[PDB]
């Protein structure tokens, strides 16, 4: 789980530095939240991992 | 959710007779046919597909089909 | 009876302003804004 | 990007929705980015630039107006110079039933459209002459209008 959050708290360190349109940052930021969610506390909001 | 089964009936192509001609024999049907707010079967049919599938927007050829490959494919 | 008509359109507008708890279904719903291309306006853009 | 944590966001009562008193419906959306909310409104310069608001937006309105009487005069001279062409040769009702039919269809959608403008606009102007703090806004078009 761990490894997830880092890989797409990098890419959204990417996606910013560059200027992505702001589509593509609002969908890594919710997966960035998902995945951070899912590690505290897996299966509560939507489909277990 | 629950609804009552006359516009399911309508969706699936009955009319507002041969429902009456066929449940003639109970009150309850004819209670849930009065009360029901939906005339017609195109009414019925978007109802079911807000229903079923309220994210995308209703049209006329998915609503059609809608039940078909539900159950009958 | 099932275009233009005040029905529909209740309809329609309800269809677009849904939760889509769905990350993915969120993500697609989202992408269908913007209109496909043609030849020219990709060499124009 | 800050997260929040998903105890206190959802547990049953929700945490945060008792603190700030939004629904965990409306709070799941904020967060997972399917709808707007405003974090602040200037009420004191609101005050001091109201009336002018409202006369930027009388003249759109008279514009709007406008354009719709145009557009509508246009598609009546329009229909009386289609009339000109077909009544000269002695057809049947039909042949001149169907110019009138797409004529009337014109003119309804034509003032119509018009006023799906007007009601959208008008829209646009109470949500900003409400607009308060904690105020979920769940239309895109509609806060990039504001």
């Amino acid at each position: 789980l761990y490894r997830r959050v880092i890989n797409r708290n990098n890419r959204l360190k990417r996606l910013i530095d560059l200027g992505a349109p702001e589509i593509i940052v609002n969908n890594e930021k919710r997966m960035l939240q998902e995945s951070v969610d899912a590690l505290f506390d897996n299966g509560r909001r939507g489909r277990p991992v | 959710r629950r609804q009552p089964v006359t516009v399911l009936l309508k969706a699936l192509g009955w009319t507002n007779e041969q429902i009456v001609e066929r449940f003639g024999f109970s009150e309850i049907m004819m209670g849930t046919l009065e009360k029901d707010t939906t005339s017609g079967t195109d009414e019925a049919l978007l109802d079911i597909y807000r229903k079923l599938r309220p994210g995308e927007p209703p049209t006329k050829e998915s609503a059609q089909t809608l039940l078909e490959n539900l159950f009958f494919k | 009876d099932e275009e233009e008509s005040e029905a529909l359109r209740q309809a329609r507008k309800d269809a677009e302003l849904t939760a889509s708890a769905d990350s993915v279904r969120a993500y697609l719903k989202q992408i269908g804004k913007v209109a496909l291309l043609n030849a020219e306006e990709e060499v124009e853009l | 990007a800050p997260v929040t944590h998903i105890w206190y966001f959802k547990g049953v009562p929700s945490r945060l929705g008792y603190l700030l008193d939004l629904a965990p419906k409306d709070l799941e959306k904020i967060i997972y980015f399917a709808a707007y909310v405003i974090t602040s409104v200037d009420d004191e310069m609101r005050h001091n630039e109201l009336s002018t608001l409202e006369a930027e937006m009388a003249v759109e309105k008279k514009a709007v107006e406008d354009q719709r009487d145009a557009d509508l005069e246009a598609r009546a001279q329009k229909l009386e110079a289609d009339l000109a062409e077909l009544e000269a040769e002695g057809a049947k009702s039909d042949v001149r039933r169907k110019v009138r039919d797409s004529g009337e269809r014109e003119m309804r959608q034509l003032r119509d459209r018009a006023q799906r403008e007007l009601d959208r606009l008008d829209e646009i102007w109470n949500t900003f002459t409400k607009l308060a703090p904690k105020q979920l806004i769940v239309d895109e078009v509609l806060y990039r209008e504001l």
